[PDB]
């Protein structure tokens, strides 16, 4: 039925959490087991805004769960995810991640986050795989999901030594791919244990953190995670130019969780050969700028405009590149008309080629002190 | 020679307007003066201080729904329409005019109606953002955000944002 | 879709033949008149107007109605004017016309023959845009952009990107 | 094509004014601007504070007392009349627009009496509601109080109901 | 950043919406009680830090707020409870609000000049007790007098002061 | 709520209406003594209510209102009676009354200058002891300094500080 | 000399950018607490230097820049840092940078009166410790009140009198 008047209940609340309600999109593939309470179909995705939907939708007894806390501990953001269905065998189990459109109308595992666009207008900008990432043929087809989707995908190293993680991203030159190896354990607040989560969902609220707050220009790596401790295995970061661990990680292109606790990030390089686009904050703009080309040409194509398209769209660019100046998130802005028109027949009908240069904000990396002893001002002041 | 201007077209959100837009005005420019006479001066000489702000007020002559759809947005710089003209003297080399703009559409005016004349609805945009290319390259582009105001290409306060910080 | 003179004489006379049953005959341009209540239309004068910003020319033409009749008919010659006003007030022709200003209606001296003695000059004017648009500034379609980058600039190797393209 | 108005009809409370409404004028909407330069900016931008107030003024031309009688009443929105008009262009296609408003009638002016010529009185309704349909959909829906500005069907102030809790 | 201003304001006393009259708020002045220092081995003082001071937070109507005018000179000190809304709607649309939680003594009810065709204004005055600003839901003012809370965004800014006078 | 200002006003002295020559009015400013006080334990300080101050009732007619004269300085204070009387429309039709019966010394008479081409404007003032302001017939404040009552809202606000001085 | 004024300004605190909303600024004001002193032999007093004053340098802003309203009372007084920049441009084209480093207490938030349909203009003022003023990037100020520094123009104007009270 119902009840009247107040109603006092002895109950459990477990130590309230709460943070900033993010903007950025993050998908999500991990694995849990389908039962009565768990409200959700495998292969099918859903977007979760809070932990009600994480423990209602998708069981408490999951890994999913694990990771929507971990981005719910950090940044109120919105998850697209879908769920792998429980397999035993090790590559059956990355399989079944991967997946394909076995299905009529279908694509299951992390082709699903395909699904994104025309279902809410909200593609997935991170692209997560917790504990997965590990295995190489996920992580190859998080690239093959991010060139599709221009989402930078978070990988994660193995849990073991640093030589088996260095080794293990020689193959990848993928412009998108950011990988955070060591692994974080927190401790959870039922079962006594700390529990050794993968580390790559920590860094993923940080992500949606720093959009909300410092904005996407900023890069995300000296920010600090929050409901965390220590990671599974101690590194370091200290001067001198020697074999330092923190030093290790970074000329391989792989994040690290530095201080006390996992307080921070460390990694300010993305996994790509290309030195151009090393930073994590120029793939970023990148991809957020040739995605308003894709909007500035949508709008310039419902309209009929046929004989000022270029017009159309050059300045409807720069009504954006004004913003990313506005904002801070570049210094130059210039959108430039290339030299290489060779005839006026021959541009006119086809192959107008425009360029677009902008300076991103360089983040701060290796600022150096360098530092004295003097005796210069030991007489002024004895005397 | 002079140049009597023989085309005009306006658009709004690309949708085109040729045809029905009768009158139309750009915003003047205007520098902030002020009439300045220090000590060892009489008459008073003057100093820029930026400039003053900018109404372009076109006015068509229909019940659009696709110029009125712009006013009282709840975002400025929203309403932003591009201006296509054509001057043509010396010798027929019509020289291609386009004064693209944005900012609040900030009046519509309906006229009397006395049941039996035209339309003639007037508009005013408080222009933010002005580029007036006068035969393909820049003369005016006038972003009174971040400072912008350049002059045939070169940016007149790019001194003045070093300074700044901007 | 643009209108032509001889789209506007066509559907003068057409729309005027149904609603004046009592005028026998409305031609544009006839003569001799043969019999009594006659309606011979005209054009008096066509003159500029605002010129709109496309390759129209505005043309405001003084339209024109003579109300041929033999004389002692004289009333019957002012509800045959009366009917031609009355028509007048929101009529476009159905051509994408403006609708048309009547001017004013009096009985006039021609220069033409006078057996049939009185007519009455009806006239009235209405805006055309005559002709085709004419697009002067830039004819560049949406097939051809490519939108590089800043390392991706130059001659040696062409900015590999189009407008429509992946989501 | 332009659009020639043909039919005019005004309503006070439903007694039909079609005829002899000579003149009337809608409200010139206006967003209350305000020339803002800040720190990092040269020219002003103009930035919405709302509405200011709106005018409509007819100007029927007899002795009424169908009109006359909502001057000086105790309750404001009390007067508050629908405008029906019909521009027409584009081959006959005749769009319906309606203006419907309510608000004050805050003036009612009697000119010269010179004995022989028309009434011509003059009205001014300070307009509180306004809407305006054109060709059966809504353009301009403004409702001072509650805070009900609205563009072609979606408020512009749904976003700051919320803040305020209205 | 983005050209930000106020638009439009609310306030409410114990959940009653003035929607209607409310032609002035004012947030309380947050001034720190300085105190200037010149001290042996320096010049030109250095403003250490002692306190706040009393925040009255005034604001007006011109209406017969009866709802309003109840909550003067009570027995119970800070039982007028109510917050300051507003929005600030910037220039790229969305609009932040800025809302502030009070809880005083209402001491002061001035009833304006009655000047027989212009306004009322009846201006209050509430010396606040409790003071929470928000800005976009998040916070940014603790101020609670008694028991000794000052948390600027979040942290507090006396804990460490209150854990050695034992309160 | 609805918009409701001011629109007109009156006064009364002993039934004698003054319908008219009143320019202005002047309510009096209801304000708490309020003593800021910070002590040990806190900061920011809170604004104990102490009582009112003195209720000075300010108005001003421009005629020789001799009824109004008498009541200067008499031998019997708290003599002058009268109310501000004073309707508040609103926008929805029907008006709210706000009426303010008053028992005080009429302490000034400011005759303004007399310029013999301007008003007269004779300023006056009443320190009321008692004072009663109504809100459409419904009460809200009775203030009484002597034997202690202070009634907001019809509940009294020193009854409980009243039998325990033993008034 | 040429003309120069003042064209355009621009706040810094912390780092972060008040490219969008900053109304006004105040520099501090600059004072020697002049004592006036007419002594045995002379007459006209002669003013002797004895120090600076207090140095608040108020500004304002009229946007919900809680990225401001996080440094009002903290902990640590000096840790409001900030530099207030401007360019004059003068009339020969070339601007001359003025910036300005604060470092003190933001003891003063005062949030304007909402008048719902004017501007905001959050005032605010920092009673500052430290203030380096910088012309075209030349020194002329350091005013560190602690460890006495007056540097005028780079060379120490308290050099000699601080090796000898030994600081």
């Amino acid at each position: 039925s119902f009840f009247h008047g107040v109603t006092v209940t002895n109950v459990d609340i477990g130590a309230r959490t709460i943070a900033l309600p993010a903007s950025s999109v993050i998908g999500l593939c991990d694995v849990f087991t389908p039962g009565a309470q768990a409200s959700a179909k495998p292969n099918v995705p859903v977007l979760l805004t809070s932990k009600k939907d994480a423990a209602a939708a998708f069981g408490i007894g999951s890994s999913i769960y694990l990771a929507c806390e971990a981005i719910y501990n950090r940044a109120q953001a919105v998850i697209v995810a879908v769920g792998v269905e429980t397999a035993e065998t090790p590559e059956a189990q990355a399989s079944a991640v991967i997946g394909g459109i076995s299905a009529a109308g279908e694509r299951t595992g992390l082709q699903a986050l395909l699904d994104g666009k025309s279902r809410f207008n909200a593609q997935p900008r991170l692209l997560v795989a917790p504990g997965h990432s590990a295995q190489q043929a996920v992580a190859t087809a998080m690239d093959g999901l991010a060139e599709k989707l221009r989402a930078i995908a978070i990988l994660d190293g193995p849990n073991s030594t640093d030589e088996a993680a260095v080794a293990y991203a020689k193959n990848f030159g993928s412009k998108r791919l950011f990988m955070v190896d060591p692994g974080v354990q927190v401790w959870d607040s039922a079962t006594n244990a700390a529990r050794n989560a993968p580390a790559s969902a920590y860094a993923a609220g940080l992500f949606a953190w720093t959009d909300a707050e410092y904005g996407f220009w900023s890069s995300p790596s000296n920010k600090e995670i929050k409901g965390v401790t220590g990671t599974s295995r101690p590194v370091e970061f200290l001067d001198g130019d020697e074999t330092c661990r923190a030093n290790l990680l970074n000329n391989a292109n792989i994040a690290t969780i530095i201080r006390d606790d996992g307080y921070r990030l460390w990694g300010n390089r993305t996994l790509s050969s290309d030195s151009k686009w090393a930073f994590v904050t120029r793939v970023r703009t990148m991809d957020l700028v040739m995605d308003a080309i894709l909007a500035g040409h949508k709008w310039a194509v419902d309209r009929g405009i046929t004989k000022t398209y270029v017009k159309d769209v050059t300045e409807g660019l720069r009504a954006f590149m004004r913003d990313l100046k506005n904002q801070g998130a570049v210094i130059n802005f210039e959108v430039y008309a290339d030299p290489d028109l060779n005839s006026a027949s021959q541009l006119a009908q086809g192959k107008v080629y425009w360029n677009i240069r902008f300076t991103d904000v360089p983040p701060a990396e290796n600022p150096n002190f360098r530092v004295e002893v003097t005796d210069q001002w030991l007489t002024e002041v004895l005397d | 020679i002079p140049q009597t201007l023989t085309n005009t077209n306006l658009f709004i959100d690309g949708v085109s307007f040729a045809g029905d837009v009768p009158s139309l005005t750009l915003p003047k420019l205007a520098v902030k003066t002020e009439q300045y006479r220090a000590g060892g001066m009489d008459a008073p000489v003057s100093i820029d201080m930026g400039l003053e702000a900018m109404e372009a007020k076109f006015s068509t002559n229909g019940a659009r729904r696709e110029a009125l759809n712009f006013f009282g947005l709840a975002d400025q710089s929203a309403f932003n329409g591009v201006f296509r003209g054509s001057f043509k003297g010396q010798k027929g080399a019509s020289v291609p005019v386009v004064a693209t703009l944005r900012g609040l559409l900030k009046e519509v005016d309906p006229g009397d109606w006395k049941a039996g004349e035209k339309a003639e609805f007037k508009y005013a945009v408080a222009v933010s953002y002005y580029k007036l290319e006068v035969d393909g390259r820049e003369v005016y582009e006038i972003d009174p955000v971040n400072g912008v105001r350049a002059i045939n290409g070169v940016d007149q306060l790019a001194g003045m944002r070093n300074d700044l910080g901007l | 879709q643009a209108v032509t003179l001889e789209a506007l004489y066509a559907a003068i006379e057409q729309v005027l033949r149904e609603r004046l049953p009592e005028a026998q005959l409305i031609g544009f341009w006839p003569g001799v008149p043969e019999n009594t209540p006659a309606v011979s239309l005209e054009i008096a004068e066509l003159l500029p107007e605002r010129d709109p910003g496309t390759g129209e020319s505005a043309l405001l033409c003084r339209l024109q109605a003579r109300i041929m009749v033999p004389p002692g008919a004289d009333r019957q010659a002012v509800s045959i004017a009366c009917g031609i006003v009355r028509t007048l007030r929101e009529q476009t022709w159905n051509l994408s016309l403006q609708p048309a200003r009547f001017v004013r209606s009096a009985v006039d001296g021609s220069r033409e023959e006078l057996k049939s003695l009185r007519v009455w000059l009806v006239e009235w004017t209405q805006s055309l845009r005559l002709g085709d648009p004419e697009w002067a500034w830039e004819d560049q379609p949406p097939g051809s952009l490519m939108l590089g980058f800043d390392p991706q600039t130059g001659p040696g190797h062409e900015p590999d990107y189009f407008a429509p393209e992946a989501l």
